[PDB]
């Protein structure tokens, strides 16, 4: 492999492929490192090792050839066998964020959750029985964030030892995170086995290696069989698979917010700081055809507020026929005052008379009333000028909108099967590929 | 597919209709599937 | 029903038609005779054109027909009938109208395909659509410049077989260097490492790195001392370990142990 | 649903190329004389204004996915006399391109596929009378919608058909309020022998025999301004294939088939009419209508809507259709849309047909 | 001659549960139970031995266009084989499947099942087999279990039924899910080791006598383990239990369109009220009001995007533009901007069990604490605070000299944001933000020249304060020890660019990052009740310091009259960086007990470069 | 030389020599490559006065490269002759003139890859390639709109090794285009 | 190495040579849409499509803004 291949951590001695070996695949190695003023060595390079040929002989009649193989250790084995210290080998603490790239930290949020069936950042007791006692200040489980217990949380933002932590992700660019390629990494090779076997231990007759004598405790929160058996052969124990990571990483790269479209429709775009909607040429900027919005509010770009940005994009492939219909007033009370009655349906056509999960189709109708009401009120203009230093003649002006909506929402008669709505969990066409 | 359709020389229509040499249509083994027009029409059976 | 009866509707433009023969031969003897060649018959067409233009000063055209990319949002027709002001229809549109809503609670849609008309009795205007939408609403949540992304993985979605410790040493060893970090309690620095996989590609180039390809015999056992807390044939697959080990029982891991 | 549809093959020929017709609902047997009348009724090429004309027509195909897969077509009519025209179309449905490869570098030698079918036609139409005409068209159809692989072959099936049109049209007739003119239509198409796409004499599929026939009325106002009602009937010429059974269980399904597809074409014809436990009424139900009104201003802008019907048992293709056309100096230009109303995906919706013609030579009056 | 028609490898979706599913044996990779689990088509097994597979009444195939055609797709079953031995008395063989499946805006679950006995096997009879499902978060410890009794399709003469003898409605699972809440909500009160459970744990209401009517359902048999959700169902399982006594039953049992059906479609509601005043471009008030109910949402969203919760959130921003208030002569920029907001979310579904709403549970709870504690621990309350002074300088008057000394060069810039938080996760979340900054940009205009050309320096003091409480979703009495992180940082950065000859050009530059850390005691024990504006103006030692020089020489060789071709261009880029080590290596403590400190870390650069043109002419 | 490092046996040990009895280098590599390029060998650029311009170019290239981990010397040789002809017939009638733009491009790339053993002779052709090809394109202008263009492409791939087929492909035909 | 597809008449899984931003790759494959929707990467681009079926697939390769379309061949 070239040195674009593969990634490797020279201090705590693991590599990390650029392509996953799922397949016979064999991994082999051979390494030289040092510790300190000694230096050992694995394998044989090609630089130390054999020559790859001899040959002995004059010509082709009486040559005899001799090719020779490097002695290398293997990593991965040609047959899978979970029973073999080589399977030992693979790393089963390093988690990839989905799509990540260059995670950076004041940008990255980790969280770990226990689902059962609830959020819930903590871990309690099985009932009739209790945490083991006066645990050491490292190995706190009662009433501890889940980040504590699996050793991620013991720095503060700074990297300096804290007592109980800062309850945030430990982010050291080395050691728990992986930045150019997004990759979470846990302080334990085991961090939901040995290490909460561990934690949980309440004596030494407990062995992580016999699961016939964990104490009603580690046998509910000791996932064992997702490092002694594979990911598939995993997904028997089901019980066990409820430690959830949780966490948000930050995308910027450039100047602005990418909305993850190009070429815009104009108009398309409503951009909502704190749950007021602002306005387009006054607190933000929009790039159509780069798709990029600029936050050009002074007091929002620094306020940490979420801005959420809506935008119709016409670049979808795949996506059901919509029909869309519908009609809108626009009585005019007087001249500065106007009464809507905004009538919307929105209908899709599906692809096939079955609905499966997540492929819904709606029959949504929305209808709603809304009244703008826009004075000028010089009052308001006369006590600014009652003001010290202010003798300016711009008039003020009031503006009240009030809306109402009300959503009555569907299903298309299309995807109906004996006369109601149905969505298909599983119709037992997609399997047996 | 030189057999069933431009016949070579040595063989007969006989050799073609033997129900191991005779040619598979996908309307005999799958009959209740539909194949779109134009597309492969038979099964291309692997002999031993 | 019209202003005038002037018609000067300009297009502009180009069209391309391609009429040909394309002949392809492979020799693949795998094939049947019947496949010795292929000749077909090769059609295509490039029509990239516009139309622009007005229709007795009350039909307004403009379509963009260009078969050369996404017609979502390229390929644009737009008829637009404007009747006299003194007239109840103030404008009927056919083709790509817009719905604009200003309303935060109702929003419309900006790209459709259908017909939109406008009626005013008096002080009331009645805006009618019907249509078929061409776009998808996606919203995104940008925190402190760009966006914001979740994840939710579970304990089993660990990334597999791409992550390994290069011995047993290092992999006891993990742990208890990793007590008290950010301090790494492990003096290892690894200086050289070459990785061999399965030769599947067989493809021989001078620009990858050059031109490397060894037979390999791979050692599971190779390189491996004892470890303090870990038995024996944790460490190694070898069925007697007696006079297999030379080297004390912690012995960092090298050719020798 | 859809019950036991008639197989037939190469159904690209049914497909609307052009978009004058595709505005109209997909008829055009009995509207006014056109350049794209070949695919619809050849008989009307001597009721031509112009001397000669050529019309290049798009259908694109799954817009949003590829840009590749479409329809072409390319029609050429001349008009030699003030009674007989030739008349001469050419439809390309396309793939585009497949350009497989089987390694990495960006310079290998690549194989190009383009799966495709044409129909290649000629016909001939005589002016009988002053008022009625008649045509008959050769057409060459060819398929190469199939991959050469191991084991596959990806020869192309080719086969002929002959299509006999009739289009009438009287006189502009003054009525009470307007002065109207009519028309009426029949055509005849695809009559010929079995196509084969296994080239094989045993597996062969029927052509797709059509039968149309429709009617209009045109409505003149102030002489600019043209409102013209057509109808049009169609129904396929096919037997179709039975359903349960007429006599295990296998036994009779394998039989009926077989019973089915040992019919000749030239028989088939005869047999469509029936070959089902229904009655006449149920019998009915075969025809397809489409019912469309052009709205002409000034003999240079058109709009046409046009409504598609089809039986709920069979085809299952229902739909509306929005046109409009445009004639600068001597191109019209035709855009068409589809709003399907079926309970299946239709192909063409979300798709705008494109059609362009050029009208050249001396101006024939119409009668 | 063997002619193979077809030949593959098939693999399903639907794995084999290989582990028990009745305590009682433990070892199910025994009984000699042969157990398969294929999938009959309409396409393939149309002529099946025992019965044809026909599609259940009402079922039609798909229909879809690929090329001008019609093409009805294949409508498949998924098909469970038992036999070998047959099935124990209790013993069940099930498949299962991970998904996510939110059933809570459906009322019905639904599905096809059909029985039939094995070929050259004795006749499984009525009510031996049982056909159930199982979904939730796993299969051995939170699920919900629906059983049915199935009748076996009679069979012996023509293999082709039916279909309304082969799916059988007296086997159609039809469940409503609101069944499922009232026995979750009944099972609350049950205890993990009653006697009501059974051997594997199970809670099935028609086994109890204490309930009345059983579990609602008077063809089907429910159970539930461990508090499952159905509003995520993770994990879904199909299989075959048995019922007969001294029996081992061999059959095969097909499962069908497992479906959700009767959509929720009750609306929603929303509301708007915007009031934005402006005063004289010197105020600008903008208050929000939004209030949203239960099933609002917009048109694209579908059952399961649509708003689960009361929304009620208003939002006023103020402007005010202080500088105004004083005299123009000498203009004062000072924008004054003051934006409160807060939301309230009260969810739809209880927090708690995911799947029960929150007016039914608190009604079925009959206790005041219990239910003072699910509604507050439900509600989700969030406060938005800021204050911002950004840009504060004096205008530069329309002829004044610049001057080195003008206070016309600085800019002031302030900030404060607070977020205070409480929801099911965080009982009380804070976070307070203050940033201060002041910048310097001067630009000069028209032995060696030593007056700098341009001088900048911009300095900040960026303090975060995060308090994160996390609470005991049981009672709201304790809680769980608050945590604190604390950014307090002071940031400066400066540099000058001199232009010594017409050819020199030194640009220098220097940022430093100090941390201030008094907020910790003597130990690594934060204090609780420090303020973020405590020590406000305080430099914390240093933790970062980078420094740039950059030299460009054209050395001038062109007035020596013998070298006056020569273009020769010197270019020197300098930088330095210390970087401070944690307190980890910098405090660090060796197992005997000693003391290191193993030092920060600095980093060096040089970037020489030299550009001759060297023209042999002249 | 892609990556040179410092031998960490080659030290003050009295053991100088490794497996192979071979000393001990102070820097040790795994490749070198030495990349001869002519880009190119030669391009005669002339345009004649009836205007027929002529463009004749050769390139050549070697891509040496010797591994010291198996000491096998993999050689990659390319060679490509370019040929590009143009030429305006004036006024040619088809009752119609205009000019004919004749534009003919020529071209064929040979392509080798050998792997050497230096022992013996073992030269093997690891990978090949041999296409040559030709674009025939003439242009006329039948209006000042319409435009007509008959092209003509002809390529053919040779096999260099087995696993690869000769491929013909013939393109041809008209190119009506109409501008408005 | 503009975006390339390596091989297109396949048995197995789609190499799908491209430039640095990542890739979100879907299949329709005949008749209206299957999509698949992988989460190609830079430098993992491997598909699967040996076990869905066999015949000429709609491909939608996306690269931020560069979205390309084509044909594969399941054999
Ligand atoms: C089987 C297929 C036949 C195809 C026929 C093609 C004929 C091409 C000739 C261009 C053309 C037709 C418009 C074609 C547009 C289609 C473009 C396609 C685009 C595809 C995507 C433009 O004519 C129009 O365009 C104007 C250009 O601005 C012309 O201006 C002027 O145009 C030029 C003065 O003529 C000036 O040079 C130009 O300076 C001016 O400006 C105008 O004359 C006119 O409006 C003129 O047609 C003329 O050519 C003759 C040939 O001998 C044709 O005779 C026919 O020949 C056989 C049939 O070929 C038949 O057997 C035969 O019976 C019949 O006598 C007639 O048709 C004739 O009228």
């Amino acid at each position: 492999l070239t040195t674009n291949e593969y990634t490797f951590n020279p201090q705590l001695g693991y590599i990390s492929l650029q392509q996953r070996l799922a397949n016979d695949e064999i991994l082999a190695v051979a390494f030289e490192y040092t510790v300190g003023g000694k230096v050992y060595q694995v394998g044989e390079f090609g630089s130390d090792g054999v020559d790859a040929t001899v040959v002995t002989g004059n010509n082709s009649s009486n040559q005899a050839i001799i090719t020779q193989s490097l002695v290398l250790k293997m990593l991965k084995s040609n047959l899978t066998n979970v029973k073999n210290p080589v399977w030992n080998l693979m790393m089963k603490n390093v988690y990839q964020i989905p799509q990540a790239y260059q995670i950076k930290q004041d940008d990255f949020r980790l969280n770990i959750l226990y689902t059962d069936p609830s959020p819930i950042n903590y871990i309690t007791p099985v009932q009739g029985s209790s945490f083991p006692p006066n645990p050491a200040p490292d190995s706190k489980v009662e009433q501890t964030p889940l980040l504590n217990v699996f050793n991620l949380d013991r720095l503060n933002y700074n990297n300096d030892p804290q007592a109980g932590g800062d309850g945030f992700f430990d982010y050291i660019p080395g050691v728990t995170v992986d930045v150019q390629n997004g990759r979470v990494i846990f302080t334990t090779k085991e961090p939901f086995g040995e290490l909460i076997f561990n934690k949980l231990q309440t004596g030494a007759g407990e062995s992580y290696n016999d699961p016939t004598t964990y104490n009603a405790n580690q046998q509910k929160y000791v996932f064992r069989n997702m490092y002694r058996n594979t990911q598939a052969g995993a997904l028997q124990d089901s019980d066990k698979n409820k430690f959830l990571l949780r966490g948000k990483y930050k995308s910027s790269g450039s100047n602005g917010i990418p909305i993850g479209a190009f070429n815009v429709p104009q108009g398309s775009v409503v951009v909502t700081a704190a749950g007021r909607v602002l306005v387009e040429g006054i607190d933000y900027s929009v790039d159509y055809q780069l798709g990029r919005v600029q936050i050009l509010d002074p007091s929002l770009q620094a306020s940490n507020t979420p801005i959420e940005v809506s935008l119709e994009n016409n670049s979808i492939f795949g996506q059901q026929t919509r029909r869309f219909m519908g009609f809108n007033i626009e009585h005019k009370i007087s001249d500065k005052f106007v009464i809507g009655g905004t009538y919307l349906k929105m209908t899709e056509r599906p692809f096939t008379q079955k609905s499966t999960y997540g492929q819904e189709s709606v029959n949504n109708t929305i209808f709603g009333f809304n009244g703008n009401y826009s004075t000028e009120v010089p009052f308001l203009t006369r006590l600014a000028n009652k003001l010290p230093n202010i003798d300016t003649d711009v008039p003020s002006n009031l503006s009240i909108r009030g809306e109402v909506a009300f959503l009555r929402p569907d299903a298309p008669k299309a995807s109906d099967f004996q006369g109601e709505a149905t969505i298909y969990v599983d119709d037992f066409e997609g399997s047996q590929s | 597919p030189v057999f069933y359709s431009s016949k070579p020389s040595g063989i007969s229509n006989d050799d073609l209709s033997l129900n191991t040499t005779r040619r598979i249509y996908s309307r005999e083994l799958y009959p209740n599937t539909d194949i779109a027009q134009g597309q492969i029409q038979v099964v291309n059976t692997l002999d031993l | 029903i019209f202003g005038s009866n002037t018609i000067d509707v300009k297009p502009t433009g180009s069209v391309e038609m391609d009429l040909g023969v394309r002949y392809t031969k492979q020799d693949n003897p795998a094939f049947s005779p019947r496949n010795r060649s292929s000749l077909t018959f090769d059609f295509d067409q490039r029509i990239s054109m516009s139309l622009m233009g007005k229709i007795g000063t009350r039909l307004e055209v403009n379509a963009n027909y260009d078969t050369q990319s996404t017609f979502a949002f390229q390929n644009l027709f737009k008829l637009a009938y404007t009747p006299s002001e003194d007239d109840i229809i103030q404008k009927v549109e056919v083709g790509n109208v817009s719905m604009p809503l200003n309303s935060t609670l109702i929003r419309g849609a900006q790209s459709l395909f259908g017909v939109k008309t406008q009626l005013q009795f008096g002080r009331t205007t009645i805006t009618g659509v019907f249509s078929e939408q061409k776009s998808q609403t996606k919203s995104v949540v940008a925190e402190n410049g760009g966006t914001v992304q979740n994840f939710d993985l579970y304990a089993l979605d660990y990334d597999n077989d791409r992550h390994f410790f290069l011995s047993q040493y290092f992999r006891n060893k993990y742990d208890v260097s990793l007590k008290n970090y950010p301090f790494i309690d492990s003096r290892v620095q690894i200086t050289r490492l070459e990785v061999w996989v399965t030769n599947k590609q067989n493809r021989v180039t001078t620009t990858g790195g050059g031109n490397n390809l060894r037979n390999i015999i791979a050692l599971q056992d190779l390189g491996e001392a004892q470890v303090s807390g870990v038995p024996d044939n944790e460490v190694v697959v070898i069925s007697s370990t007696a006079g297999f080990f030379n080297n004390p029982i912690d012995s960092p891991t090298s050719n020798t142990n | 649903d859809i019950e036991r549809p008639i197989t037939t093959g190469v159904p690209f020929l049914l497909v609307a190329a052009d978009a004058r017709a595709a505005g109209l609902g997909d008829q055009g047997v009995a509207t006014s004389s056109d350049v794209f009348s070949q695919q619809w009724n050849p008989a009307k090429y001597a009721f031509a204004e112009d001397a000669q004309g050529l019309s290049i027509s798009y259908t694109p195909y799954l817009t949003d996915l590829a840009n590749d897969i479409s329809l072409g077509q390319v029609t050429y009519y001349n008009k030699i006399n003030d009674r007989s025209a030739f008349a001469g179309s050419f439809r390309y449905f396309g793939f585009g391109g497949i350009e497989l490869r089987q390694t990495g570098d960006p310079n290998e030698p690549t194989r190009e596929v383009n799966p495709n079918e044409f129909a290649l036609d000629g016909s001939y139409s005589l002016k009988l009378s002053e008022t009625f005409s008649m045509a008959v068209a050769a057409r060459y159809i060819r398929s190469n919608l199939k991959v050469a692989t191991e084991e596959i072959d990806a020869s192309a099936a080719g086969s002929f058909a002959v299509d006999v049109a009739g289009f009438y049209q009287s006189e502009e007739i003054a009525y009470s309020d307007f002065n109207g003119r009519w028309r009426a239509g029949f055509n005849i198409q695809n009559l010929g022998p079995k196509i084969s796409y296994d080239h094989d004499d045993l597996s062969a599929n029927f052509l797709p025999a059509n039968l149309r026939v429709g009617g209009g009325f045109d409505f003149i106002f102030d002489d600019y301004n043209k409102l013209g009602v057509s109808l049009e009937l169609t129904k396929l010429l096919v037997p179709t294939p039975p359903g349960p059974g007429t006599p295990s269980q296998s036994q009779a399904d394998e039989a009926n088939y077989k019973k089915y597809k040992d019919i000749g074409w030239v028989s088939g014809i005869f047999k469509s009419f029936g070959d089902a436990p229904g009655g006449f009424s149920e019998e009915l139900k075969e025809i397809t209508y489409s019912a469309a009104a052009e709205y002409m201003y000034q003999d240079a802008f058109a709009m046409r809507l046009g409504y598609y019907h089809e039986s709920p048992m069979k085809g299952a293709k229902q739909f509306f259709s929005l046109g409009a056309g445009f004639k600068y100096s001597m191109i019209k230009v035709d855009v068409s849309y589809l709003f399907s109303a079926s309970k299946v995906k239709n192909p063409l919706e979300n798709t705008l047909r494109f059609s362009l013609t050029f009208n050249f030579g001396d101006k024939y009056e119409t009668y | 001659t063997v002619r193979f028609g077809a030949l593959d490898l098939v693999r399903g979706e639907w794995r084999r549960y290989t582990g028990t599913l009745d305590a009682n044996d433990q070892n199910p990779d025994d009984d000699g139970v042969e157990f398969d689990v294929a999938a009959v088509n309409i396409q393939e097994n149309g002529t099946k031995c025992p019965v044809n597979y026909v599609m259940p009444p009402g079922v039609q195939r798909e229909q879809l266009y690929n090329n001008n055609t019609v093409i009805n797709q294949n409508e498949q079953a998924l098909a469970v084989r038992i036999g070998g031995a047959g099935l124990q008395y209790q013993d069940s063989r099930a498949v299962f499947k991970n998904v996510s499946v939110d059933m809570r805006q459906y009322k019905k679950l639904k599905m096809f099942l059909h029985a039939e006995s094995l070929p050259n096997q004795p006749t499984l009879e009525d009510d031996e087999m049982v056909g159930f499902i199982r979904f939730g978060n796993d299969f051995t410890q939170n699920f919900y279990q629906v059983e049915i009794p199935l009748k076996v399709t009679k069979t012996g003469g023509s293999c082709s039924i039916s279909p309304d003898l082969v799916w059988m409605d007296d086997n159609s699972i039809d469940l409503a899910l609101d069944l499922l809440t009232r026995m979750k909500i009944k099972a609350m009160s049950i205890d993990i080791n009653s006697s009501k459970r059974d051997v594997n744990g199970i809670y099935y209401p028609d086994n109890d006598p204490d309930l009345e009517g059983g579990d609602g359902d008077g063809k089907l048999t429910l159970g539930i383990k461990g508090n499952p959700n159905f509003g995520l169902v993770r994990n879904l399982m199909v299989g075959v239990k048995s019922r007969a006594d001294h029996k081992d039953i061999k059959g095969e049992v097909w499962f069908n369109e497992l479906r959700l059906a009767d959509l929720e479609n009750k609306g929603g509601m929303a509301a708007i009220l915007n009031v934005d005043t402006n005063m004289a471009d010197f105020a600008t008030v903008s208050a929000t009001g939004r209030k949203s109910t239960i099933g609002f949402g917009s048109l694209e969203q579908g059952a399961n995007e649509r708003d689960r919760e009361d929304v009620q959130q208003y939002n006023i921003v103020t402007n005010l533009n202080l500088g105004k208030l004083l005299p123009k002569k000498w203009g004062i920029n000072l924008p004054f901007n003051y934006a409160i907001g807060e939301e309230v979310i009260t969810p739809e579904y209880d927090p708690f069990n995911q799947d029960i709403k929150l007016d039914q549970l608190i009604r079925e709870t009959t206790d005041q604490a219990e239910k003072d504690n699910i509604r507050t621990r439900a509600i989700d309350y969030t406060k938005r605070k800021s204050i911002n002074f950004i840009g504060v300088r004096k205008d530069r008057a329309p002829e004044q000299k610049p001057h080195v000394y003008d206070i016309e060069n600085f800019t002031f810039s302030q900030s404060y944001n607070q977020v205070e938080r409480h929801d099911y996760e965080v009982a009380d979340y804070e976070d307070e933000q203050s940033n201060s900054a002041v910048n310097y940009a001067y630009t000069f205009q028209p032995n060696f020249n030593y007056l700098p050309s341009n001088i900048s320096f911009n300095t900040n003091i960026l303090r975060q304060s995060n308090r994160q409480q996390f609470r005991e979703v049981e009672v709201e009495g304790i809680g769980l020890d608050p945590l604190y992180r604390r950014n307090f940082a002071f940031n400066y950065q400066y540099g000058f660019g001199f232009n010594l000859t017409k050819s020199l050009k030194l640009n220098y530059s220097a940022t430093s990052n100090n941390i201030v850390r008094n907020f910790l005691n003597d130990d690594n024990s934060p204090k609780e009740d420090f303020n973020i504006w405590d020590d406000y103006l305080d430099i914390g030692t240093p933790n970062q310091h980078a420094q740039q020089l950059v030299l460009n020489y054209d050395i001038p060789i062109n007035k020596i009259p013998i070298f006056g071709f020569v273009k020769a261009s010197y270019s020197y880029t300098a930088d330095y960086m210390w970087q401070r080590s944690s307190t980890a290596f910098s405090e660090y403590e060796d197992p005997n007990g000693t003391v290191y400190d193993l030092g920060n870390t600095i980093q060096n650069s040089n970037s020489n470069t030299l550009t001759t043109t060297l023209n042999m002419n002249t | 030389i892609n990556q040179f490092r410092s031998n960490f046996d080659y030290n003050s040990s009295p053991k100088v020599q490794d497996v192979n009895t071979n000393f001990y280098n102070e820097i040790i590599m795994s490749n070198v490559n030495l990349v001869e390029q002519f880009s190119p060998l030669i391009r005669m650029d002339f345009e004649l006065k009836s205007s027929l311009r002529v463009l004749s170019e050769i390139k050549k290239d070697r891509a040496l490269s010797m591994s010291f981990d198996n000491n096998l010397l993999t050689e990659v040789k390319g060679m490509e002759y370019i040929i590009g002809l143009g030429y305006r017939f004036k006024d040619v009638i088809f009752i119609i003139k205009s000019d004919i733009n004749i534009k003919a491009d020529f071209s064929l790339r040979n392509n080798e890859t050998l792997v050497r053993y230096l022992d013996y002779d073992n030269n093997q052709l690891a990978a090949g390639q041999n296409i040559w090809s030709l674009k025939l394109t003439a242009d006329y202008s039948f209006s000042k709109n319409l435009t007509a263009i008959f092209y003509y492409d002809h390529s053919f791939s040779k096999a260099v090794i087995s696993t690869s087929f000769p491929l013909t492909n013939i393109r041809s035909g008209f190119t009506l285009r109409y501008n408005f | 190495s503009d975006f390339l597809v390596y091989p297109n008449p396949t048995k197995s899984n789609i190499s799908f040579l491209f430039d640095n931003e990542t890739a979100s790759v879907s299949i329709y494959s005949l008749l209206g849409q299957k999509l698949i929707e992988k989460q190609i990467t830079n430098q993992n681009p491997v598909l699967s499509v040996e076990g869905l079926t066999n015949g000429l697939y709609f491909y939608t390769f996306d690269a931020g803004s560069l979205h390309k379309t084509g044909k594969i061949i399941k054999q």
